[PDB]
């Protein structure tokens, strides 16, 4: 099987069954099972959130909106983010319990009363694999996307297009080079 | 109720339970004395925790121990 | 036994509250809803707090059996 | 130095002279007879044979320890039950 | 509900709280504690 | 030259070196007797103190004498504060 | 019949007296003694109840920031910080007359309020907060956290929340992430705070949380920092000229070492208190990566405290067996931990004095005594327990057969060395110090100042030259320029640690005269004395000639009976109830001292206390009386000021005082007999017969009396004072 | 002071003082200078006259002292 570490020894609890089970638990922090069981969704449902976002600050981006994908929350949207943010709280909050529920019960994932959530099927070990992974590495990426906006304060795109451009301009530059990004 | 315990230090001198005020103590038959006798305390349940049977005991320490523990009324000694 | 009496809770307003009268609140909503909701009033900050919290409070009480009294 | 300094050694000659001759009389009275007896009824003529002893308390104070006779070995000094 | 905080008391907050800690709250306490206190078993 | 990589990367290869060659043997021998005979092992059993039990990854290392990640990332940090040791001491003092 | 109150003790629950509710209060957070108590569920119920503890820290600042908001003058205060006086909160008393409403109306207010002594005030005001808004911020935020400590409470009381035996009894990891973690991460974590918010704030720069990630805390940046230059962090300090939370005279450094105190605030350099943080975090964080984990590298504890055993055999077997003994002992740990935390506790009053560590702070004398006074009275009673768990120890959890030959078992081997010791220095202290005070009364009497002996204390004006003080010259080390340590530091905190400490207007090592020399000699007395009295109870804990089997009676037991002449007094419980009064007056003396020499300093009367101090008359008539003149005077026939609630405390403090020496004088005996003919009268009277108790009325316990009598006693003490050293340092 | 002295037999116990005494009697023992006399803590009631007495004699003292230094300077 394969091992994030060379001549790895997988810990006891982290059995090949699992989606992209590399051997990597420097801490042990799944050693217990319901916590792991746990895990797995919390980590399945963070990378499900940080996918859909890396499309976004790419996307959002790419299309031209106007603030950047750090300042989009700064803008003129015709509704006051008091009663906007009271709406968010009741569309996420039941939007939330349901899938709590069901995973309360059904140990999947799923919306609202769709568990097992398919409507095309496609729960495959293959498919399940690939989202562990995809999830993962746009789990790596939202924190990239956000220390290269602080570090160098440009967008993911605009950041590709500027080290492609000049081989330069890298951790290297940004972080000696800050004063000009930020202010005093 | 206090716990009265009589250790093997008995020299069966009767003195504690002469001095017991409640009837606490009693002398029963031995064989580790000349005296051929060491005190017994059946009815720890009538203890007061007054400990004058220490006071009475003359053997190095003491062969008779109260340890004061619960307290009910007959223990508080309460006429209430 | 709880009934939709909660109009002539905060009748103070009737459906609104310290906000015009009844159902000329209902009528201003529809024109505008965004500017024109309890969140957009006096009490418009406590209400969101409110909201927020009961939106929590199941899953508060919904979790490892996360119930007491003692 | 008349401060303090020389003032120091002063009171230590003579505090330590009262307390050798003390021990000197208590160490006599222990053995002789009842010893709890001449402690409440002084024995006033010893006690007179034993004040100018400590003149030279600092000389035969050392001497005791150079010898082992000025401390009691702790195997015969009752202790606490720990 | 005002100015920049959103959570500024009111006057009549202190002419409420202190009468209800120290009159009324203390009152319940004493008495639910003297009843659990009592509470045979 | 003498940038910061001069003094940082000095550091970190000798300690490292020092650390390879020089300490690892004594580094091992006093952790065998520190953990086995004078401590005992911690982690009896039950719950999922698992925690407080050894790892694997750091008992995985194909590199002779047995240079574990720890052991990397211990040298190598003891050099890392070296090298902005004498870089920082040179800045000012 | 048998009642639920005492669930833990069904013993006090079956009790038919009303002791039972009294025990079931105190016996309460005993859990060692719990009926059906497990090692493990013992750490899991501390455990929750250290977060409970941390819930109502949380929240008792949060209230605070919350009134200082709502009700104070922060903002005012911080424009003038040196003529507002600080509001603490607002008096809404359903009973105050009409000059009482006018008189408590101060500081700049429309109603009743109450000045604050805390000094919370300069210190948010040094750190950063300049409006009310970052209070009510801050208030939130810490109930916030009040309520999540409160919930991990109920969550690690949960089944499989539950830590067990084993993870409380993980040492070497705990001890490592509370080092790098607690200690160091939040060690850098605070200089982060300085170099972007508290600096910038004090140079007037509005640094929050709306511009932080977009605000460069240095000029220059992380670049010198990358670089290796680290120097360009310390250069353009903030000049003399400089105005705390103004850009005047405002520099460019982050991290210095100019030492001395920022000249307008006349409190320690906020760069200099920066580089502080981030130097002991750096070690923190190092000393954090010791002890052995789950990897390898590391040190067994065991081993260390096994290997410590002198060739010589002069310690027996050392540390051998003792790494068992601190971990399976909750009380050796608690005694320890009181230990280390009382002692640092007075570090921060004796070094919060001399330097000040917040802006301007020095001006608010109130605010510095009370400072002092408190730390150094909760201080004394923390020590208290460290010895008071300690003897627990002794009792409840020590192995004779394991420890043998260890360290801590050859101590009771010499036990009356160490007892009898500590019982001459006593002696020769308390004989001589007070004897050269009588000595000095009786020629102040007889009108023969020069008579009295005034010894000067050369030892500590040395230490003093030795740090820079020239007044007594003697040219030693800092004192003498040509020196190795004065020029090496020359160039560093040295030019301003001498400015400071050689300027008579600070509290930077004080001019001693041979009045401090008799009051050290004094506090010494007390430090010897108290110890001595918990030592002996410690030593003698689980056994004495008297009791021998101490331990079968366990800690707190009244008396052995009047066997054996007397054994009246005779637990380990009896040592700490003894040694809280003299702790109180070991503390007492301290806090009376710190308190007239500043008052003498601030007053521009030196003199008075270098002359007055010789002699205790000159403490009574010239301190106590003199001070007590306005105190007093709060309310008199002819009106009441502001300082009436003072004068009532007082007067307050004497009566609770008082009313503790009734259950210390007369003992359990004559009050319960009288309450026999009160249960008779009642049971007698008619129309109240119908009436009844349902718990019999009994005297209190022998030993409860002992502590309901000391707390009474204790609280007048703290009361009394607080009153005179808020009031009268205040009333001037 | 006197007063306050005897605060240390009204509000303590032999208990206490017998034991330290032992201690004190050890240290004696150790350079042969014991009394042949054995040193005892005072009784229970005996403690409990010392402290009273001198709680009398000290406070009486403090007015006499008062009393008679006011009225005769005034
Ligand atoms: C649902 C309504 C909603 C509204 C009206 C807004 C509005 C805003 N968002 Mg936000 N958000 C909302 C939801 C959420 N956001 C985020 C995650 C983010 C990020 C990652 C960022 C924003 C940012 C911002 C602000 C951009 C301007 C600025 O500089 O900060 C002024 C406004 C704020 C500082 C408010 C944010 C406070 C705090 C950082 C929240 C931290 C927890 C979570 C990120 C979300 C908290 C709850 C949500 C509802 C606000 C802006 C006013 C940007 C920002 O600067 O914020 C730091 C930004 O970078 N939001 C989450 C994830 C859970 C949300 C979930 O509902
Ligand atoms: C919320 C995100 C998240 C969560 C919940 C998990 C959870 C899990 N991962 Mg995982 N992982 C993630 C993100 C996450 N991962 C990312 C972004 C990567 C790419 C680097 C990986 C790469 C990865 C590998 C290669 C492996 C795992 C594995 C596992 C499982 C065993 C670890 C464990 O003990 O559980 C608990 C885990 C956590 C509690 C997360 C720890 C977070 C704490 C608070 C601090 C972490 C800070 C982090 C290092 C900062 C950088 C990000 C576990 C259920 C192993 C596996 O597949 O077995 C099934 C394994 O082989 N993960
Ligand atoms: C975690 C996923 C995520 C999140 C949190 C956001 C959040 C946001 N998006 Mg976005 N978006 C996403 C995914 C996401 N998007 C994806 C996957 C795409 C396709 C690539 C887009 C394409 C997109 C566009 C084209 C725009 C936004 C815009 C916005 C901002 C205002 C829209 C809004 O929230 O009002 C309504 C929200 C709901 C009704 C729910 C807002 C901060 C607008 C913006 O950037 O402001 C200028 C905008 O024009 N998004
Ligand atoms: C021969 C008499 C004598 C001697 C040699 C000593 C010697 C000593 N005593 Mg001691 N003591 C004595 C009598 C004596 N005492 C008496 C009568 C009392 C009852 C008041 C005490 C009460 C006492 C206490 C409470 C303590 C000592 C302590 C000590 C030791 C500390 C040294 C010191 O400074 O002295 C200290 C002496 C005193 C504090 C008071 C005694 C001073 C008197 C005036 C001296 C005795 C003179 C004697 C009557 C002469 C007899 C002559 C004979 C011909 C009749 C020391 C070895 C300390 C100790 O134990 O150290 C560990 C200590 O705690 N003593
Ligand atoms: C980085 C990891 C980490 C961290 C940060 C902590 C942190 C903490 N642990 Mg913990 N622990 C850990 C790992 C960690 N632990 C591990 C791995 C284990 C398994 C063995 C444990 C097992 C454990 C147990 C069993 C307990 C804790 C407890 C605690 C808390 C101690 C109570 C306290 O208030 O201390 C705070 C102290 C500081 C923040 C620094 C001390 C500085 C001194 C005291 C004063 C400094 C003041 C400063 C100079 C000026 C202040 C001015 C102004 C701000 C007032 C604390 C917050 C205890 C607890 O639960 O309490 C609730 C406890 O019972 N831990
Ligand atoms: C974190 C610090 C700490 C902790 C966890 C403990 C914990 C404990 N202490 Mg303790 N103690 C401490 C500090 C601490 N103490 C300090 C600083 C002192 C010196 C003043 C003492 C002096 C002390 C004594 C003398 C005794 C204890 C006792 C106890 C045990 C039972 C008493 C109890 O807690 O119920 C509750 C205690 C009270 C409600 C106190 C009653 C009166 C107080 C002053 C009123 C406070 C009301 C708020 C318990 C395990 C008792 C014991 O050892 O059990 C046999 C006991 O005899 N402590
Ligand atoms: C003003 C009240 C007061 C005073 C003055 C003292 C004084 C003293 N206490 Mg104490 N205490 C007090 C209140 C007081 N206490 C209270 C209220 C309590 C709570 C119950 C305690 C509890 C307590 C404990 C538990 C202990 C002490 C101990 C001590 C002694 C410490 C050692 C020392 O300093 O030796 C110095 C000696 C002196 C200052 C005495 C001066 C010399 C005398 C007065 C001259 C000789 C007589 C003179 C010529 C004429 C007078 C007699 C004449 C009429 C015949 C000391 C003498 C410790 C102890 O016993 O020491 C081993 C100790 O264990 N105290
Ligand atoms: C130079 C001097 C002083 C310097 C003091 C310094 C730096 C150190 C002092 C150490 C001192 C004072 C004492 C150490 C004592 C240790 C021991 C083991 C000595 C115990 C003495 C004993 C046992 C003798 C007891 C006596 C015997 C047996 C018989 C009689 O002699 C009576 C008695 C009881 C004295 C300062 C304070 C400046 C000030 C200026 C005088
Ligand atoms: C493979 C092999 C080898 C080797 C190689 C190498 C290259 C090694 C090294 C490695 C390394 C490379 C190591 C290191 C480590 C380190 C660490 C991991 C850490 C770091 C850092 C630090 C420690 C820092 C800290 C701090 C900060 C953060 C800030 C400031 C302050 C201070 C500095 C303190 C050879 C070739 C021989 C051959 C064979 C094969
Ligand atoms: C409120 C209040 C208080 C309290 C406090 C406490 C107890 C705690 C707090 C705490 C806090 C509130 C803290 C803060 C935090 C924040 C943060 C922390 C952020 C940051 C940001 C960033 C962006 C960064 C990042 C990073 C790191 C982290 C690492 C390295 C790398 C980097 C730099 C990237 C007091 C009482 C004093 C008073 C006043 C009020
Ligand atoms: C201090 C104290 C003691 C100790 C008191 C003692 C030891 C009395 C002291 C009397 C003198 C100082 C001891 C020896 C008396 C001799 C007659 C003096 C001869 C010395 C020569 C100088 C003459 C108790 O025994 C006691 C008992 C019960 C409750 C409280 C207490 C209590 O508080
Ligand atoms: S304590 Fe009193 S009643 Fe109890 S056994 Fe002893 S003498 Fe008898
Ligand atoms: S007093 Fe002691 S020796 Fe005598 S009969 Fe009783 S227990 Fe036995
Ligand atoms: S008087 Fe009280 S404390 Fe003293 S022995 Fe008698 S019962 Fe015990
Ligand atoms: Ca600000």
């Amino acid at each position: 099987r394969p091992t994030w570490l060379p001549n790895l020894n997988p810990p006891a609890h982290l059995k090949g069954e699992m989606a992209g089970d590399f051997g990597f638990d420097p801490l042990g922090l799944g050693a217990d099972p319901a916590r792991l069981k746990w895990f797995a969704e919390a980590e399945k449902t963070n990378g499900r959130w940080a996918m859909m976002a890396v499309v976004g600050i790419l996307g959002q981006e790419l299309l031209g909106v106007q603030p950047s994908w750090w300042n989009a929350g700064a803008k003129d949207y015709g509704v006051a983010m008091g009663p906007l943010t009271a709406m968010e709280f009741l569309i996420m909050g039941f939007l939330e319990t349901k899938r709590y529920q069901g995973f309360k019960e059904t140990g999947s994932s799923g919306l609202i009363n769709q568990f097992p959530f398919d409507p095309a099927g496609m729960y495959s070990k293959d498919m399940a694999v690939k989202e562990v992974k995809n999830g993962r590495l746009a789990m790596v990426a939202f924190v990239g996307f956000a220390v290269q906006a602080l570090a160098s304060r440009t967008g993911p795109i605009e950041g590709l297009t500027k080290h492609l451009s000049n081989p330069g301009y890298n951790i290297t530059y940004n972080l000696t080079h800050l004063q000009d990004v930020n202010t005093y | 109720s206090h716990i009265v315990k009589i250790y093997d230090t008995c020299i069966g001198c009767t003195q504690c339970v002469r001095a017991c005020p409640l009837d606490v103590l009693e002398m029963v038959p031995w064989n580790g004395c000349k005296a051929n006798q060491m005190a017994s305390a059946p009815r720890t349940e009538d203890c007061v925790g007054c400990k004058r049977c220490e006071t009475a005991c003359p053997t190095d320490f003491l062969s008779v121990r109260v340890y004061l523990g619960s307290e009910s009324t007959r223990s508080m000694g309460l006429s209430y | 036994g709880r009934l939709a009496m909660l109009a002539f809770i905060g009748f103070c307003s009737q459906a609104a509250v310290r906000g015009k009268g009844p159902i000329d609140c209902l009528k201003d909503h529809i024109a505008d809803p965004w500017n024109n909701n309890i969140y957009t009033s006096s009490v418009g900050k406590e209400t969101c707090v409110t909201v927020a919290l009961l939106c929590v409070w199941p899953i508060i009480i919904e979790a490892t059996k996360s119930l007491n009294k003692g | 130095a008349g401060e303090v300094f020389i003032p120091t050694f002063g009171f230590l000659y003579v505090a330590g002279w009262i307390g050798y001759v003390g021990r000197l009389y208590l160490n006599m009275v222990k053995g002789e007879a009842k010893p709890t007896e001449k402690e409440i009824i002084i024995d006033v003529p010893a006690a007179l044979r034993l004040t100018w002893q400590g003149a030279t308390w600092p000389v035969q104070v050392v001497a005791e320890l150079r010898a082992n006779t000025l401390t009691e070995k702790a195997e015969n000094i009752t202790i606490s039950p720990r | 509900a005002a100015g920049s905080y959103p959570f500024v008391p009111p006057s009549w907050a202190p002419s409420v709280f202190v009468p209800l800690t120290g009159l009324v709250l203390p009152a319940i306490a004493m008495a639910t504690l003297f009843v659990y206190i009592e509470k045979d078993n | 030259g003498l940038e910061p990589y001069l003094q940082v990367c000095a550091g970190t290869a000798t300690m490292l070196a020092v650390g390879r060659f020089a300490f690892l043997p004594l580094h091992r021998r006093d952790l065998e007797r520190s953990a086995a005979t004078a401590g005992p092992k911690t982690t009896g059993s039950t719950y999922f103190d698992s925690l407080q039990q050894e790892a694997s990854f750091i008992t995985s290392t194909n590199d002779p004498a047995g240079f574990t990640l720890i052991d990397t990332m211990a040298w190598g940090a003891l050099g890392h504060a070296l090298g902005f040791a004498f870089l920082a001491a040179s800045s000012l003092q | 019949a048998t009642k639920l109150f005492p669930k833990f003790s069904q013993g006090l629950a079956q009790d038919p007296t009303t002791r039972r509710i009294w025990f079931g209060l105190a016996v309460a957070h005993d859990f060692e003694s719990h009926d059906g108590m497990t090692e493990e569920n013992l750490y899991q119920k501390i455990f929750a109840s250290h977060f409970g503890q941390l819930a109502i820290i949380f929240l008792w600042t949060s209230g605070n920031l919350f009134h200082v908001a709502w009700q104070g003058n922060f903002e005012q205060w911080g424009a003038d910080p040196i003529h507002v006086r600080p509001i603490a909160h607002a008096i809404w008393d359903p009973h105050f007359g009409q000059p009482a409403v006018e008189a408590f109306t101060r500081g700049g207010a429309s109603g009743p309020v109450n000045i604050s002594t805390s000094g919370v005030y300069q210190w948010w005001y040094t750190i950063g907060m300049r409006t009310n808004q970052d209070l009510y911020v801050g208030s939130v935020f810490l109930a916030l956290v009040s309520a999540i400590f409160l919930f991990a409470s109920w969550l690690h009381l949960q089944p499989s929340f539950t830590p067990s035996l084993s993870w409380f009894k993980d040492a070497e990891s705990r001890l490592n992430h509370h080092l790098s973690g607690l200690f160091g991460v939040s060690s850098l974590a605070w200089t982060g705070h300085l170099v972007h918010v508290a600096i910038p704030e004090s140079r007037g720069k509005h640094v929050g949380w709306d511009n932080f990630l977009t605000q460069l805390p240095h000029p220059q940046g992380l670049t010198p920092f990358w670089t290796g230059n680290w120097a360009a962090y310390a250069q353009n300090p903030d000049s003399a000229s400089h105005v705390f939370g103004t850009s005047d005279g405002a520099g460019e450094a982050i991290l210095t070492f100019l030492g001395g105190f920022h000249p307008q605030t006349q409190s320690l350099w906020l760069t200099d208190m920066a580089h502080h943080h981030l130097a002991i975090a750096v070690i923190f964080i190092v000393a954090g990566h010791m002890y052995r984990t789950n990897f390898g590298i590391g040190h067994r504890m065991s081993a260390i405290l096994d290997a410590h055993v002198a060739p010589s055999g002069r310690l027996g077997a050392g540390h051998k067996g003792l790494f068992e003994t601190v971990n399976n002992s909750l009380h050796f740990q608690l005694g320890l931990a009181l230990a280390s935390v009382g002692t640092i506790c007075s570090l921060v009053a004796q070094h919060m004095y001399s330097l000040p560590p917040y802006a301007f702070l020095a001006n608010d004398f109130t605010t510095q005594a009370s400072l002092y006074t408190h730390h150094q009275y909760i201080a004394g009673f923390i020590m208290c327990g460290a010895f008071a768990h300690g003897a627990i120890f002794w009792i409840r959890d020590y192995d004779p057969e394991q420890n043998k030959g260890n360290v801590l078992a050859r101590m009771l081997d010499h036990k009356e060395a160490i007892i009898s010791h500590l019982s001459w220095v006593s002696l020769f202290l308390g004989f001589h110090t007070l004897g050269l005070y009588v000595h000095n009364d009786v020629m102040q009497a007889f009108g023969t100042p020069e008579k009295q002996i005034l010894i000067e204390p050369v030892f500590a004006q040395w230490i003093q030259a030795a740090h820079g003080k020239a007044f007594y010259g003697f040219d030693l080390l800092l004192s003498s320029s040509s020196s190795s340590a004065a020029s090496a530091s020359q160039t560093l905190w040295l030019p301003g640690w001498l400015d400071a400490i050689n300027n008579n207007q600070n509290s930077l090592f004080l001019t001693i005269g041979p009045g401090d020399f008799l009051v050290h000699h004094a506090i010494a007395l007390g430090l010897h004395t108290t110890t001595l009295i918990l030592v002996k109870g410690a030593l003698d804990a689980r056994g004495s000639k008297l009791m021998p089997d101490k331990k079968d009676f366990g800690y707190s037991f009244p008396c052995d009976g009047p066997g054996r002449g007397g054994t009246c007094d005779i637990s380990a419980y009896d040592a700490f109830y003894l040694a809280v009064f003299w702790m109180l007056n070991t503390i007492g003396w301290v806090t009376f001292y710190f308190h007239w020499k500043h008052l003498t300093l601030w007053q521009g009367n030196v003199s008075q206390f270098d002359e007055s101090s010789t002699y205790l008359m000159g403490w009574l008539r010239d301190y106590l009386w003199l001070n007590s003149s306005q105190l007093i005077n709060g309310y008199n026939p002819f009106g009441m000021n502001s300082l009436s609630v003072w004068a009532w405390i007082f007067l307050f403090g004497h009566l609770v005082y008082a009313t503790g020496f009734m259950f210390l004088i007369s003992w359990r005996g004559y009050w319960q007999e009288l309450i026999e003919t009160l249960v008779w009268a009642h049971e007698k009277t008619p129309l109240a017969n119908l009436v009844y108790w349902k718990d019999k009325p009994v005297a209190l316990s022998i030993v409860q009396a002992r502590l309901v009598g000391l707390t009474h006693f204790s609280v007048g003490y703290v009361f009394t004072y607080a009153a005179f050293l808020i009031a009268s340092t205040s009333g001037k | 002071f006197v007063w306050a002295f005897s605060l240390m037999f009204l509000f303590s116990g032999r208990g206490y003082w017998q034991e330290l005494i032992e201690s004190i009697i050890w240290a004696h023992s150790k350079l042969k200078v014991a009394p042949s006399i054995q040193p005892r803590a005072l009784s229970i009631t005996q403690g409990r006259a010392v402290g009273v007495a001198h709680y009398l004699l000290g406070g009486i003292a403090t007015t006499w002292s008062f009393f008679l230094a006011r009225i005769i300077a005034v």
